[PDB]
């Protein structure tokens, strides 16, 4: 009888509007009370100061509510959740003037909240015009946040016409976060666009701003793949043949593999085996018999061809 | 429109071949057929079998590749998608040179993948076949690319059989990304390295591949089977 002499205790505790244009504003007026009360007990406490706003639009709307929110606003700039609230309750009465420039202000007051950000513009969409949403979302690059913030703000660009601001932007996003990533994302955009000339160009200045120590093995096949998009048998041996020579131990095999991939579809089986022996001699072999299974190995390949 | 469409050119050539048993045709059949090229996907389709029927009387008139000449007249003039299945049913008897005809497939469906290799197989390009394998697992990915790759390999291995260790190791290697291990298994035994093998099957990572291995081991000799069970205990029915 242990368990059931705190469960019989739950039990037994378990079991044990509004008239008039006058007599309401007495109930309004002592919840008032009540409010300001709780925040002479705690200056800051954002859940009685967040409250206190709400409670006064869905009474009154404007001052009271609008005041409220800015006077907490002074206890702390920086809380993000009273922000948003403040914003929410002016566009659920519709004012949209009237907190454009409230999110102005936020924005201004802390560039590194992306919170702010991205519901700077979703707002804009709604509101209408995107020539607005172009110069928030340009200042917003001056702070040259992340690719997250690029990508929005291409897929602005897309969504809607004009391809060729786009391309722009995609040409600043390199110049400042200038990583292998970025460059292969550029040639995406000339893919739908159907430029094959101007894809080129784009992969060749790649080459130019990166450098030996800068590039990777995989932006090599990023190039091969179009290749295969065009199928031009030209373009393909002669870049495998010159990407393959900067790598070496480093990243070869995967590259190999590839090289190989596109002579399977175009005698001609030289580098077959060639892809093959130094792969079989790549194999590292630590010991005295697994290098000499290894010399059985290659000298086999060497011995077919 | 589709069988409204599709009768109305199998009737309608059939007024001309009536016509034809009348020596009244095969003019007016062309005109018929005009009509069906005039008539305005699937539908469109089966105004892919009334082409494929004008040909097919065409084929049976006594002309068989100016009627060839007349659908590829008109699957070049696609040059869309779902054209492509007449294409399959125009490359289908497009064959009775079609390589290139057969690779506008590959431009824009693994059983038709096979089909076509073992046409070359059947004049024996041999190599050239084996590349088309290689064509195909490029796309489809580790799922049906699995259904192409154990009759490549089954195929491959009865090839060059022993002629190249290298190469088919490798093709192994690419493979690899549960049988392939055992056809894998079973040319190193008699052509590669044996412990090589043995190795191999230990990479595997089930009851019959234990089985398997430890019976390989065996026929290594008998001293590493012991062996091979206290890498086996790590079910009961184990």
């Amino acid at each position: 009888x242990x368990x059931x002499x705190x469960x019989x205790x739950x039990x037994x505790x378990x079991x044990x509007n509004i008239t008039d244009l006058e007599e309401l504003q007495e109930f309004q007026g002592r919840k008032r009370k009540e409010f300001e009360d709780a925040i002479r007990r705690n200056r800051l406490a954002m859940g009685h100061w967040m409250r206190y706003g709400q409670w006064e639009l869905d009474q009154k709307e404007f001052a009271r509510a609008r005041s409220v929110f800015e006077r907490a606003l002074d206890v702390d700039s920086t809380y993000i959740p009273l922000w948003l609230k403040y914003i929410e309750c002016e566009m659920k009465n519709r004012n949209i003037n009237h907190a454009r420039n409230l999110f102005d202000r936020a924005v201004t007051q802390l560039p590194r909240v992306d919170k702010l950000w991205y519901k700077y513009v979703y707002m804009e969409e709604m509101l209408g015009n995107i020539t607005g949403c172009r110069q928030v979302f340009e200042r917003w690059l001056k702070w040259e946040p992340d690719e997250n913030c690029w990508m929005s703000y291409i897929r602005m660009e897309r969504r809607y016409h004009e391809n060729e601001r786009a391309r722009g932007i995609y040409e600043r996003f390199v110049v400042v976060h200038p990583e292998v990533t970025n460059w292969l994302r550029w040639a995406r955009f000339e893919e739908e666009c159907g430029n094959a000339a101007n894809v080129r160009q784009v992969y060749l200045a790649a080459i130019d701003a990166l450098g030996q120590e800068f590039l990777n093995e995989r932006f090599f096949i990023a190039f091969a793949k179009f290749e295969i998009r065009q199928k031009e048998y030209e373009r393909a041996r002669t870049i495998f043949k010159y990407a393959i020579d900067f790598m070496p131990r480093s990243k070869s095999m995967e590259l190999y593999k590839e090289y190989t991939h596109f002579e399977k579809q175009f005698x001609x089986x030289x580098x077959x085996x060639x892809x093959x022996x130094x792969x079989x001699x790549x194999x590292x072999x630590x010991x005295x018999x697994x290098x000499x299974x290894x010399x059985x190995x290659x000298x086999x390949x060497x011995x077919x061809x | 429109x589709x069988x409204x469409x599709x009768x109305x050119x199998x009737x309608x050539x059939x007024x001309x071949x009536x016509x034809x048993x009348x020596x009244x045709x095969x003019x007016x059949x062309x005109x018929x057929x005009x009509x069906x090229x005039x008539x305005x996907x699937x539908x469109x389709x089966x105004x892919x079998x009334x082409x494929x029927x004008x040909x097919x009387x065409x084929x049976x008139x006594x002309x068989x590749x100016x009627x060839x000449x007349x659908x590829x007249x008109x699957x070049x003039x696609x040059x869309x998608x779902x054209x492509x299945x007449x294409x399959x049913x125009x490359x289908x008897x497009x064959x009775x040179t079609t390589r290139k005809l057969y690779d506008r497939v590959f431009e824009l469906t693994p059983q038709v993948v096979v089909n076509y290799a073992n046409l070359l197989e059947e004049n024996a390009y041999f190599e050239d076949s084996f590349k088309i394998y290689e064509r195909g697992v490029a796309l489809f990915s580790y799922p049906v690319a699995f259904e192409l790759w154990n009759l490549y390999l089954t195929k491959f291995v009865k090839r060059y059989q022993g002629t190249h260790m290298e190469r088919t190791r490798d093709l192994f290697e690419q493979a690899l990304e549960k049988s392939i291990y055992l056809l894998y298994a079973d040319f190193e035994e008699k052509f590669g390295k044996a412990k090589r093998s043995i190795s191999i099957l230990e990479k595997a990572a089930l009851a019959i591949y234990n089985v398997l291995l430890v019976k390989v081991a065996l026929n290594y000799g008998v001293l590493a089977t012991r062996t091979v069970y206290e890498k086996a205990i790590e079910x009961x029915x184990x």
